[PDB]
């Protein structure tokens, strides 16, 4: 009964770092496409430039 | 939770351990420890918190943030359910481990028979003092079978000391300085003969 | 006297056989008990 205990209780932490890990890795993953967005959006404005330059 | 709730589930299965002497044996508990081990594994990773205004001000995409801390938090409130499985394992388990049950309670019921014979006596004995202090007749009774030997051995006519004892120490000590030291044969009656006789080509049988 | 394979009822423990191999299979029996929890509570909706 003791080790049956401890058994859900440390697994019930396990699950918990597991959910809030995933909740916290796509936020981290969704901002870091968001940079990249970003940056390529910028991109082309610089490419743009370039492009002025050389017609 | 953490210290200190482990110590007496180490005491048990080493003992456990301890008492296996054969390799069958000791491998079945290594299963065991790995079990104990594996269930009372302790999970401590420091959970960390999450701040979804922190997200949601600093840059998010419009209805994520906010989506995934719905969803996020749904499950956060589903958690194990500890009394159904408490009463399971505490009503009915392992009807396998059942056959054990009933041979260690009939074990121990056996040395407990025994442990009582040896107590009981020791109790009775209590009241038994010096054996040379009580009359021949009154001995015989607090040693309650003796006489009923007695008698079959009168009865059948085995009136040789000794002789249906496996260990006559009566008959060694008699014969500490006996000449031609013996103690009478195991078993022997003073009617049977086992004498025999032959005649061959020589006299007296040589 | 029915449901045990021993040749005497005289019975001796000098090991821990018939002991351990009925706890390895009593304990191990229960287990999957979290991760079939884990089922439900996770197959209940998609974090996304
Ligand atoms: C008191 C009133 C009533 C009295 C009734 C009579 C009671 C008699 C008490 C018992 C006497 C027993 C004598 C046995 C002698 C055996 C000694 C021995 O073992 O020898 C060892 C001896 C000595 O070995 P030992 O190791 O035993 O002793 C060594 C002795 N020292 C220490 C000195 C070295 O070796 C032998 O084996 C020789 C055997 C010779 C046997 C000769 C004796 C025969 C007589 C017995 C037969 C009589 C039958 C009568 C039947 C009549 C029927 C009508």
């Amino acid at each position: 009964a003791d080790s049956i205990n401890n058994f859900l209780a440390n697994e019930y932490l396990r699950l918990q770092s597991h959910i809030t890990s995933r909740a916290l890795n796509i936020l981290k993953q969704a901002q870091a496409y968001e940079t990249m967005n970003q940056a390529a959006l910028l991109q082309k404005l610089i490419d743009d430039a370039t492009s002025a330059i050389d017609n | 939770q953490a210290p200190g709730n482990q110590d007496k589930i180490l005491k048990w299965i080493s003992t456990l351990s301890n008492k296996a002497t054969t390799g069958e044996s000791r491998s079945y508990c290594t299963q065991l420890s790995s079990l104990v081990s594996f269930y009372n594994k302790q999970h401590v990773e420091q959970i960390p918190t999450i701040d979804f205004n922190e997200w949601k001000s600093v840059i998010s995409t419009q209805g994520l943030v906010d989506k995934v801390k719905e969803n996020y938090e749904s499950l956060i409130k589903e958690q194990y359910n500890t009394d159904a499985i408490s009463k399971q394992i505490s009503s009915a388990s392992s009807k396998a481990l059942d056959d054990i049950e009933n041979e260690l309670s009939f074990h121990a019921a056996i040395w407990l028979n025994a442990y009582a014979d040896y107590t009981m006596f020791l109790f009775e004995l209590e009241e038994y003092n010096d054996p040379n202090d009580y009359l021949m007749h009154e001995n015989f009774d607090f040693f309650r079978g003796l006489e009923t030997e007695l008698e079959e051995l009168t009865e059948t006519h085995n009136y040789i000391p000794g002789a249906k004892d496996d260990v006559n120490l009566r008959g060694y000590l008699a014969t500490q300085f006996a000449w031609g030291k013996k103690v009478i044969s195991f078993y022997r009656h003073p009617a049977d003969d086992f004498k025999c006789a032959k005649a061959t080509k020589n006299m007296l049988g040589r | 006297e029915n449901n045990i394979a021993s040749n005497t009822y005289i019975l001796i423990q000098q090991d821990v056989a018939n002991m351990a191999k009925a706890y390895v299979h009593d304990i191990c029996g229960y287990i999957d008990v979290a991760n079939k929890e884990n089922v439900r509570i996770l197959s209940k909706g998609d974090l996304i």
